[PDB]
C-alpha cells in the first residue's frame, strides 16, 4: 500500500548484471523479451518495490483481479516491461511473527 | 547449500532423438502382427500409417 | 549442471550466456528437457568448485 517509485533516466542500462544480485527464478517481462534489452533502447524506466505474500504473485498482471489488484497495486492493460518476483522467507520472517 | 533457491546448482538431462528417413534402431515394446495383403486395410508399415 | 538462472536459457532460439557460449541448441530441435534441483549432492559448505 506504500510501495516506492523510482525514476530512472539518463542511464547507461547493463540488464545482465541483474541476474548476480538476486535470485529469482524467471526473468518474466511480458511485451519485451529479456535477453534482447542490450539491443533497442527506450525513453523513461521507472523502477518499483514492494512485498507480498505467496497466494497473490499471479494477480500482479494486466487485467487481472483481486485483493491486491483492486486496493493496493493495479497494473495497465498495456503494460510493457519487466517484473522480478523471488521468494524471501529467509528475511522477512519471524519465529515470533513478521507484523 | 546455504545459497537461494534461484542459485542453486540443477542437474540438466536433454535428449535428442534423430527423426530421419534412416531404419529405425530404437524402437519400444510394441509387438509385431502378421501381414496381410491384397485386400483393403490399415497399416503401419516402417510405423507411417495409411 | 548449470545454476538455477540458466534453467531457462536450455531451449530452441535462446540467447544469454550458457545458450551463447556453453550449450547452444538448434532451431529445429525435438526431443525432451529434463530439470531437477541437485542441492543434497553438488553442493558443499567449504565450496563446490
Amino acid at each position: 500500500y506504500a510501495w516506492n517509485r523510482k525514476r530512472i533516466s539518463n542511464c547507461v542500462a547493463d540488464y545482465s548484471v541483474i541476474y548476480n544480485f538476486a535470485p529469482f527464478f524467471a526473468f518474466k517481462c511480458y511485451g519485451v523479451s529479456p535477453t534482447k534489452l542490450n539491443d533497442l533502447c527506450f525513453t523513461n524506466v521507472y523502477a518499483d518495490s514492494f512485498v507480498i505474500r505467496g497466494n497473490e504473485v499471479s494477480q500482479i498482471a494486466p487485467g487481472q483481479t483481486g485483493n491486491i489488484a483492486d486496493y493496493n497495486y493495479k497494473l495497465p492493460d498495456d503494460f510493457t516491461g519487466c517484473v522480478i518476483a523471488w521468494n524471501s522467507n529467509k528475511l522477512d520472517s519471524k519465529p515470533s511473527g513478521n507484523y | 547449500p546455504t545459497y537461494g533457491v534461484g542459485h542453486q546448482p540443477y542437474r540438466v538431462v536433454v535428449l535428442s532423438f534423430e527423426l530421419l528417413h534412416a531404419p529405425a534402431t530404437v524402437c519400444g515394446p510394441k509387438k509385431s502382427t502378421n501381414l496381410v495383403k491384397n485386400k483393403c486395410v490399415n497399416f503401419n508399415f516402417n510405423g507411417l500409417t495409411g
